[PDB]
C-alpha cells in the first residue's frame, strides 16, 4: 500500500517539508529548552 | 561559485544570454513596453570541453542571485530515460512543475542528443513519447513562467528537427575550440588564483603551443604542470614513509614542466578523425609556406576576408557603444545588394602528388577559416555513425553548413572520396550545391592527390564548377630544400655539452626539518649539405620527411661524439 | 498558460474561427436550433500544420473568446504523453479521471497538444503501453454514455501519426490544416505584434515586412518583433548590458526604427530554411533585369494552365463571409453542370523548363514557387528523399505524392531532373507515373521539373514518356542585350558613387553618458561608355551564372577603391580584367 | 623547441610488411613481435574481431 502512496511527486513535495519540518523540529527543541 | 569572469571568450554569447535571464528580472518594464517575452531556450552546440556548462552554470549564479535567486537544475538526457516505459515523460513533467513553482529557473539538458535524437532508426515507440512531452512541454509562447531551458550537444544535427524552432530552442550557440587570444584568456583565468602567477610572455607561448585545445584540456594541462611542479621541488615527501616535513612556497612552474604536461596531455581534438585544424609545424614548415600564403590570397580574394568592413561580426552591442547610427532607405539595400554581391560561387581545389604534404595543407587552411563552419565530409566521419546512412549524413552536414551561413564543405581525400562513396550521394551533393543561390557564402574546399582532370572536366565532379578554381600543389623549390635541410645542419654542429642529456647528481637530495671543440670543418658540411640536396632532386614532401628522418637518425645516433668525421661520412654513405 | 489571448489576436484564420464558434459558443445561446434538426454539436477537432502556425493560440483564444459571458468554459490541457507513468495504471486512469471531471463542469475543452504522442500508430513491437491507452482513449470520447459538451481539440504536426480510429465522426470529426500565412495573414499578424507600442510603425513599412518575411510563421513573425524590439533596447540604452545595478532608464525614444527589423531579419532563420526544399522567393534584385521578361511568360503560362486569375468558382477563403456579402441566386442544371464546366479547365497541368547548364533555374523554380503562394509545395529532390534515413526512396515519393493529393491545390516539384532520373532508381520514375496517371483529369497537382540541358529525346520516347510533356516544355533561353546592359548599368551606379554616399558607420566623439542608479569625383563620361561597352562585348551569348562571374569580379574592383575619388584607376583595371 | 622536435622527427611513416611463404611460422612471428612492442598500444584489425560484434558495420 505505501508503494502506492509514495509517488515521486508527493515525495519531492514532502521532501520540500521534510527540510521544513526538520527545521521546525530544531527549532521547536531549542525553544522548549529556553522558554 | 562561477561568475562571468571565469569564461575566457564567448563574450557575444555572454553579451546575448543576458537579455534573456538577467535583463528580463532586472527591467521588467522595458520588455512589458514592448509586449515582448525573452526567448526562453538556447541550444549551445560544439565539442567536448569548450564551455557549455561554464556558461550555464555562470547565467545561474551570476545574474543577481541575492534577492531574485535564479535555481539551477542539472540533468543528463541518459538520466531521464529509463529501462520502464512511462518513467522518462512523468520524470520531465516532475522537472517541469519542479521548475514552474521555483519560477527564474535554468533547467539544463547536458548531452540532449540522447534524450530526443533524430527520428530515422529506433522502434519500440517510446522515444517518439519523449520527444512529443518533451516539444509540448518547452512551450516558451504561451507564458509557462520564468524557465529557460539550455541545451547541450556536440553537433547540432544530433537534436531532433522539431526542437530546433521558435518556442522551443530559437537560439543557438556555436562553442568553438578556441584560437590564440581565447587561449591566452583561458590560461590567464585559470593560473590566477596561484600565489607565483605567470608572465605574459609565458602564457603566449603556451597559447602557441596549445594547438587544437579546448578548456577542459588546458583545466588538465594547469592542473598538471602545477602537480609537476610539486614533484619535482619537493620530491622528498613521496618516496618518505614519515611524517610531515613541511615546506614553504619557494615553488615555480617554470618551462621543463608544462613541457611535460603538454606530452602528458592528450586533448580531445586528438581523438576526431580527419585533419585537426592547426598551423604548419615548425619542421615542414620552409617546403609549404610560399605554397600556403597563395592558397590564402586566392582565399582571401574569393571569400572577402580583408575587406570584410560590411561583415565584422562581433557583439553589436559593442558595435552600438562605440560607434553611432548612419534617400536614407536606398544606401541600405542598395550597399547590401552590392556588397554580397562579391561571393560568386566559392570554390577550390587543391591538387598536387601524392604524399605533397595535403594532410598539413588542410589543417592549415581550416586553421586560417576559424569563423567559419567547417563540416567535414571526410570517409571516417560519416561512416563511424551507425544511426544515419551516408546519404542522410552528407545532406545534414549541408544544412548544417547552409544554416551557419559562412561554412566550409570540407573534402580531404577526394580521389578516394571519388571510389569508396557512391556516385548517388556524390550526385545528391551536386544538386545540393547547385540549388544554392550565388551570393551564399559555401566554400567547398576539395583537396586531392593526384587527380586527373578528367573527371574534374567531364567525370563525376563536373557539375561542381572546378573549372577555373583548381590550384596546382607543386614540389618544392632547391631554395626550400636548402632550408629544410638547416636543421639537421644546426643538428650536426651542436657541441655534445648543449644536449639536455641525463647526468646523475653527485651529492644526495638534501632533507628538510622534522616538525672543447667539435671537428668539423666547413668543407664538411657543404659537402654534406651538397649531397643531401643532390639527393632529393624532384622529391616530394613526404619523400624528403624520409630523408629528413634517416638523417636525424644518423646525426642523433652518435650525439656524443666530438669528431664528426664518422657522422658525416655515414651521412654521404647513405645517400649515395 | 491560459491567458488572455482572444480573436483578435490570430489574424488569417477566419474561417476556422466561425466553424469553432458554430461547434462551441453557438450551440451554448441556441439549443433550439440544433434541437429543430434532432442533430448534436460536432464535438473534437484535429488541428494539424507545419509548427508555428497558430494551434496552441486556437485553443486558448476559443477557450477565453467564448467564455466571455457568464458561460463560463474550463480549459483543461494536457501536453503531449505525460499522462503516463512507470506502472500499468496510471496512464489509462488519469484519462478517466479527466473526462469525469470534464464532464462534471459540463462546458468544457480538452485540448491534447501533440496528441501523435499520446495515441501512436499501431507497429509491430511494443504494443501494450500505447495500444491500452488508445482503447481508453477511444472508448471515453464517443461511448454508450452521453460524454456532454466536452469539446475535445487535439494538435499535431503531422495527422497520420495519430491513430485512424481516432480519426472518425464522434471523437475527431473535423481536421484542421492550419496553413503557413499568406501576404496578407502576415500582415495582420505583423499589425497584430506591433500594436501594443508606443510609437507604431507605418503601413508600409508593414506592407513592405509582409513581403520580405515569405516563408515565416506566425511564431517567426513574433519572433522577429521580439529581436527588432531588443536590438531597438541595445541600440537606445547599451549601458544597461555592462552594469549589474538596475540604471534608470526612460521608456521613450526607444522606437523602433527599420534598422532594427534589417537586423532582426537576418538573426532569423525561418521555417523554409531549417527544410531541405527549395524555399519559396521572389526573384533578387540584382539578377531580377536578367530573368523577369523571361519568368514572366512562364507566369502567363501558368495562368493559362491552373487558372489563376480566373477565380469565379472555387474562391472558398471564408463560407460564412461568401452567405453575408453575397446572394443565392434546375437544380442539376444550375449547379453541377457549371461545377463540371468550372473544374474541367484544368486538363493535366505539366511543366518541364530546360535552359543551359547555369542559367538560373535554381531562382525561377523559387519565383514560381513564391507566385503558387496558395498551393502545396512537396519537394521530391534528392535531399527530402533521402534526408530521412529511415524511409526508403519508393515510400518517401509516395508518401510526397499522397500528402499532394490531398490539399489539392499542390505542386509537385523536381528541381535538377537531369539529375534525377540519373540518380534515382528506375523502378521510382515508373511508380511516380503511375501514380501520376491514376489522377483524374480536374485534378490540380502540378507537376513542374526544372532541367539543365536536358535531352528533348528523353521526354520523347524515354523514361519521362509517361509524364505528357508535350506541350508543356519551357525553353530558358539565354539573356539578351538589353537585360545584360541593365544589370551591368547597376553595376555602374555602384561605381559612379562619392566616397561620402558609401555608408561608413561612425566613430564617437565622446562616450555615452552614463545613468543614475536606482572632394569631387573625377570620373569623366567617357570612361563609363567605355566600361559598359566592354562589359557587354565580353558576356557575349552568357548565361547567367557567367553574368554573376564577371558582376562578382567587377564588383570587387569596385569595392576596392571604394574612398578613391579618382576611379581612373580601377576604370583601367576593370577594362585589364575583361581581356 | 628546437630538440623536441629533432627528436619526434625520428619516426617518419612506421611501416612494414613480412611476406614469406604459406605456413612459414607467421602466427609466431606476429605473436613474438607484439610481445616485444608490449608497450604499445594494439589494434587488431583482423577478420575475427572486426566481425565478432553484430551492431557496428
Ligand atoms: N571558455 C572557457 N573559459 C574558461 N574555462 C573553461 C572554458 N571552457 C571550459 N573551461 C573549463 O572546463 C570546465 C568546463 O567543462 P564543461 O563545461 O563540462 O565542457 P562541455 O560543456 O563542453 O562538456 C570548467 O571547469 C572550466 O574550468
Ligand atoms: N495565425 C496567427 N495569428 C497571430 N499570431 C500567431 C498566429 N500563429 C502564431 N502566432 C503567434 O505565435 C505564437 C506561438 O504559436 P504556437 O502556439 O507555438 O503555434 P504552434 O503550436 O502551431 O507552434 C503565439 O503566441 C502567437 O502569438
Amino acid at each position: 500500500g505505501i508503494e502506492e502512496i509514495s509517488t515521486p511527486d508527493f515525495i519531492q513535495e514532502c521532501k520540500a517539508t521534510r527540510q521544513r519540518d526538520l527545521e521546525r523540529q530544531e527549532l521547536f527543541l531549542e525553544d522548549e529548552e529556553k522558554r | 561559485n562561477v561568475n562571468f569572469d571565469d569564461i575566457g571568450g564567448l563574450d557575444n554569447y555572454i553579451d546575448q544570454l543576458k537579455e534573456m535571464v538577467a535583463l528580463p528580472l532586472l527591467y521588467p518594464e522595458l520588455y512589458q513596453n514592448f509586449n515582448i517575452t525573452p526567448p526562453r531556450g538556447v541550444l549551445f552546440h560544439g565539442p567536448p570541453g569548450t564551455g557549455k556548462t561554464l556558461m550555464a552554470r555562470a547565467l545561474a549564479a551570476s545574474c543577481s542571485s541575492d534577492e531574485r535567486k535564479i535555481t539551477f537544475f542539472m540533468r543528463k538526457g541518459a538520466d531521464i530515460l529509463s529501462k520502464w516505459v512511462g518513467e522518462a515523460e512523468r520524470q520531465l513533467r516532475l522537472l517541469f512543475e519542479e521548475a514552474k513553482k521555483h519560477q527564474p529557473s535554468i533547467i539544463f539538458f547536458d548531452e540532449i542528443d540522447g534524450l530526443a535524437p533524430v527520428r530515422s532508426s529506433k522502434q519500440e515507440q517510446i522515444h517518439a513519447s519523449i520527444v512529443s512531452t518533451l516539444l509540448a512541454l518547452m512551450d516558451g509562447m504561451d507564458n509557462r513562467g520564468q524557465v529557460i531551458v539550455i541545451g547541450a550537444t556536440n553537433r547540432p544535427d544530433a537534436v531532433d528537427p522539431a526542437l530546433r524552432r521558435p518556442g522551443r530552442f530559437d537560439r543557438e550557440f556555436y562553442f568553438p575550440l578556441p584560437d590564440v587570444k581565447a587561449r591566452f584568456k583561458i590560461l590567464q583565468i585559470q593560473t590566477r588564483k596561484w600565489s607565483s602567477p605567470l608572465s605574459t610572455n609565458f602564457i603566449d607561448k603556451l597559447a602557441f603551443l596549445t594547438k587544437g585545445y579546448g578548456g577542459a584540456d588546458l583545466r588538465s594541462l594547469c592542473t598538471e604542470a602545477a602537480l609537476i611542479s610539486i614533484q619535482r621541488s619537493f620530491p622528498q615527501i613521496y618516496r618518505s614513509n614519515d611524517k610531515l616535513l613541511v615546506d614553504p612556497s619557494k615553488i615555480k612552474v617554470k618551462v621543463s614542466d608544462f613541457m611535460l604536461a603538454l606530452k602528458k596531455i592528450v586533448p580531445s581534438s586528438a581523438r576526431s578523425t580527419g585533419s585537426s585544424p592547426q598551423p604548419l609545424p615548425e619542421l615542414i614548415k620552409p617546403l609549404l609556406a610560399d605554397q600556403l600564403n597563395n592558397l590564402k590570397n586566392k582565399l582571401d580574394y574569393m571569400l572577402n576576408i580583408k575587406d570584410t568592413t560590411f561583415q565584422r561580426n562581433t557583439s553589436l552591442l559593442q558595435n552600438f557603444i562605440d560607434y553611432e547610427e548612419y534617400s536614407s532607405f536606398r544606401s541600405y539595400e542598395f550597399f547590401e545588394s552590392m556588397a554580397e554581391s562579391q561571393i560568386c560561387k566559392p570554390r577550390l581545389l587543391i591538387n598536387g602528388p601524392k604524399g605533397n604534404g595535403q594532410q598539413y595543407v588542410g589543417a592549415a587552411i581550416l586553421n586560417y577559416l576559424e569563423e567559419f563552419n567547417v563540416q567535414n565530409l571526410d570517409l571516417a566521419s560519416l561512416v563511424s555513425e551507425s544511426s544515419r546512412t551516408i546519404e542522410a549524413a552528407v545532406v545534414q552536414s549541408f544544412m548544417e553548413a547552409k544554416k551557419r551561413q559562412p561554412s566550409v564543405v570540407f573534402i580531404p581525400n577526394l580521389d578516394i572520396w571519388i571510389n569508396t562513396i557512391p556516385e548517388n550521394v556524390i550526385l545528391v551533393l551536386s544538386g545540393l550545391f547547385r540549388s544554392l543561390q550565388s551570393n551564399e557564402k559555401i566554400l567547398l574546399l576539395c583537396l586531392a592527390e593526384n587527380l586527373d582532370i578528367s573527371e574534374v572536366k567531364n567525370g563525376i565532379l563536373s557539375d561542381f564548377a572546378f573549372d577555373k578554381n583548381i590550384f596546382q600543389l607543386h614540389k618544392p623549390s632547391k631554395e626550400n630544400i636548402t632550408r629544410y635541410f638547416s636543421n639537421l645542419i644546426e643538428l650536426l654542429k651542436t657541441k655534445p655539452s648543449d644536449i639536455p642529456m641525463k647526468k646523475r647528481r653527485v651529492k644526495p637530495l638534501p632533507e628538510l626539518q622534522k616538525v672543447k671543440e667539435l671537428i668539423l670543418t666547413p668543407e664538411q658540411i657543404k659537402k654534406v649539405s651538397a649531397c643531401l640536396i643532390e639527393h632529393c632532386q624532384n622529391f616530394t614532401v613526404s619523400q624528403l620527411e624520409d630523408v629528413h628522418s634517416s638523417v636525424a637518425k644518423i646525426i642523433w645516433k652518435s650525439k656524443s661524439a666530438w669528431d664528426k668525421t664518422g657522422t658525416v661520412d655515414e651521412i654521404i654513405k647513405f645517400l649515395s
